[PDB]
């Protein structure tokens, strides 16, 4: 969940 | 030892007692005792401002000895003496504005 | 890359601000109250002098109280590496943030990424709770962590805040005792925005430089005396660009607060951040002829001569209204010198204690833990004082009357000397209140758990009974009759009992003596 | 008005030497600031 | 305001009296002072807001006021803000007489 | 007392001054 | 020291200097002059300044040295350790541990 949201934020 | 230890603590707790005893005492009915049993009988038949505002008055005079022995310290003429530093260099300073105008 | 033993991640400089303050407050790290960014250059050469060591110990310490953010290089050489122990030992003796901002071209060891664990120029620190690195252009390690620092920092000033109380807005400060170049940039680039902040006049020699200007020809002369061998070896068209930025830093004087070398006191630090705060939310002009706010301000900060010198002075004629507020904020945040200084600049205390107020204040800020001792002894050991003073703090608790009697009372529960003395310095009956302040802390300490408390609390009934035994002895040497009708004045419902009947129940011989 | 504790002191030994010369004391008297102190301490001396 | 009006009209009759460099601010002005620029100047100081607040023509006359004030000054005595001592009140006043 | 005797020779400077104005 | 390093055959030398004003007990100027954050000394500079200042007695040096960013834990190796040992301990002591631990 939070390493998604920070990928996907990262790209 | 012991007495030679324990006398300054001993007057002390002896007026405590002597208080104790003292309003034993006036908390009676002060009559003498072999005469006192009637009063047990006759008696189980029947049975401001001023002073505080003085007292915050001395209270307000303690505060101001306790804070003048405080600053009783007498160390305030140092700090004048730096502050006569200061003034002095304020001197400079127009002497060198003088010197601005002489230029 | 997130390792353990905080949080680690790699940016791109075209990631938005508002995106990682999001990501920060969301789930980790909780809403910051003030930021501190340590500006440093990043050379390994670092002097832990005496003074240097002390001052970032206190700065640290000011953080934590606050909660505030700290921001720095974070690679693990000279001073930052200093600052990582600090915050270690204070989590080893709440939890403070201390996040820092490095590149990832300039990282020795890289291990991609449940988390990745890696243990080993500048490789970053370990200290440091969150670390964000941003190489995303430049792979060979140039400065690019402070364009995104200051992009922060930018978005931080723009954001509201609910209860900051600085006029919904967080102080920025920008602590800053570095001598390098990146120091002095980011400085111009800081003051070029409206963050007020400070310089040293200590080990840092560009902070000395400027300390000390605070034409173009002084400024350079001071630069080449601090700075012989860094001038001579800099070009000329890079030193006139640095002769640039100085001049231009130097323009505005009022967001650049600088810490004499002199001033050896240990709230120096904190004085300066305040003082610099304080400029920046009176010169900003937002708020200027406001009044209530910078008292607000002054308040928080434990900064009293410099508001009875600003606030205060008798152009402003603030009238009484308005320093309710204040005094009620005061009593909570435990700052007895403003309880004073608010006392003695005309506020009423008679009408200030209301039976809401008092309400209020007993329901919602009596220490649970008191309370449950209290209970304890009263349905234990009970007293004649126990149970009067308990019937009134539950009176207050669930809905003369001496209103100035019951906040010594809740002042003295909670332990605290200065504002109990204020208080006590205001009451009709002040050596009976003395006497039973010794009495009622006696018998807490008589029932009470803790070990260092109960000494405490001894000591305070110690310093109450002398005073009460000064006090009297003063009023019997002005009069002998009225002294003694004091004694044997009956209480008007303060315990029912007189001066003697509370010494001799607690036990004061020297009172009685 | 501010009750700084210089002020405070000075008045207060103003109350003293005018008690001890017996000077009258003229003032505003509306209960406002300076004034309101004035009297509380004129009211102490009379209570001493 | 209304004390500088009495002091000078005081001062304008014969009664020497005194002055402290303390809390009060006009009076600390005085005692500074104790050219027309330099009274200007030091009023600003000490009154920033009330300097601002005031109207051009009343303050010309409050300096006028204080110019004519300042004229005599052995009627004018000043107290001292280093002097902490107890007996300071009396001198002043002694001295004035 | 020294310091008062600084503060002159600064007063006579100021003269100095206006004595050169 | 000034003939050192006025003299200018040795004036950009940093270590010479610092061994100078070890050997001349002179702390505090060397913490003016050598130290500061122009020079970058850098870690592996310090080592021979702190093995021969444990030797000199020079404990405010050893201070010194360790406050601007000596790593002790590594200074401290084997070999320097022995050589230390073998060639610096008081042979007088050395005497009298081994009667006290014999005896």
């Amino acid at each position: 969940d939070l390493v998604n949201f920070i990928q996907a934020n990262f790209k | 030892y012991t007495v030679g230890i324990v006398q300054e603590n001993n007057d002390q707790v002896w007026k405590f007692q002597r208080y104790f005893l003292v309003q034993e005492y006036c908390n009676r009915l002060n009559i003498p005792f072999p005469f006192v049993v009637f009063a047990y009988f006759y008696m189980v038949v029947k049975k401001d401002n001023e002073t505080l505002a003085w007292e915050g008055v001395m209270k307000e005079n303690y505060l101001v000895k306790i804070n003048t022995k405080a600053n009783d310290n007498s160390e305030e003429m140092r700090h004048r003496f730096r502050q006569l530093d200061s003034k002095l260099n304020d001197l400079k300073s127009l002497l060198k504005e003088i010197a601005n105008n002489i230029k | 890359g997130d390792i353990q033993f905080g949080k680690y991640l790699r940016l791109s400089c075209d990631t938005d601000s508002e995106t990682l303050y999001e990501l920060l407050t969301q789930h980790w790290h909780l809403k910051t109250p003030n930021l501190v960014i340590s500006v440093t250059g990043g050379a390994k050469n670092f002097a832990l002098k005496p003074r240097m060591r002390k001052i970032f110990s206190r700065l640290i310490y000011i953080a934590q109280s606050k909660g505030a953010w700290i921001l720095t290089g974070g690679t693990h050489y000279g001073l930052m590496k200093y600052i990582g122990e600090v915050v270690r030992d204070n989590t080893i003796s709440e939890n403070i943030v201390a996040i820092g901002i490095a590149a990832w071209g300039m990282v020795s060891n890289r291990d991609t990424l449940f988390s990745a664990q890696y243990i080993m120029l500048y490789i970053l620190d370990n200290n440091h709770t969150h670390l964000l690195l941003v190489d995303n252009g430049c792979h060979g390690h140039p400065t690019v962590e402070a364009k995104l620092r200051n992009q922060l920092e930018k978005y931080i000033s723009e954001r509201t805040s609910q209860d900051s109380n600085y006029g919904g807005k967080i102080p920025i400060v920008c602590f800053a005792q570095g001598g390098g170049r990146e120091t002095l940039k980011a400085i111009n680039t800081s003051v070029k925005s409206k963050i007020p902040c400070v310089v040293v006049e200590g080990s840092g020699q560009i902070a000395d430089v400027i300390a000390s200007l605070v034409t173009s020809s002084m400024v350079k002369e001071k630069l080449v005396r601090f700075l012989p061998r860094t001038v001579s070896r800099l070009p000329e068209e890079e030193i006139e660009s640095w002769i640039k930025w100085l001049k231009e830093i130097l323009e505005s004087s009022h967001l650049l607060t600088v810490i004499k070398m002199e001033e050896a006191g240990d709230e120096i630090v904190s004085n300066a951040i305040s003082y610099a705060l304080y400029k920046a939310f009176s010169t900003n002009e937002q708020d200027k002829d406001n009044w209530n706010g910078q008292l607000k301000l002054l308040l928080e900060w434990n900064q009293l001569d410099l508001a009875s010198d600003e606030i205060f002075t008798n152009d402003r004629r603030w009238e009484s209204a308005d320093l309710q507020e204040v005094m009620f904020t005061a009593l909570i945040k435990d700052r007895p010198k403003f309880v004073r200084l608010f006392l003695e600049n005309g506020l009423n205390l008679q009408k200030f204690l209301t039976n809401e107020v008092l309400t209020e204040l007993f329901s919602t800020h009596f220490s649970t833990l008191v309370y449950r001792n209290l209970q304890i002894a009263k349905n234990s050991y009970n007293d004649a004082l126990l149970t009067f003073v308990w019937k009134l703090v539950a009176n207050f608790r669930r809905s003369t009357r001496h209103p100035l009697q019951a906040l010594f009372i809740w002042a003295i529960l909670q332990n605290k000397k200065e504002l109990s003395k204020v208080i006590w310095e205001q009451t009709k009956g002040c050596t009976l209140a003395a006497l039973g302040a010794s009495k009622l802390l006696k018998t807490l300490a008589k029932v009470k758990n803790d070990i260092n408390a109960a000494g405490e609390s001894e000591e305070l009934a110690n310093e109450y009974e002398t005073r009460a035994v000064e006090l009297f002895t003063e009023c019997y040497s002005n009069d002998e009759d009225l002294a003694e009708q004091l004694l044997v004045y009956s209480c008007e419902a303060w315990g029912g009992s007189n001066c003697l009947e509370l010494a001799v129940e607690a036990t004061d011989q020297h009172f009685i003596a």
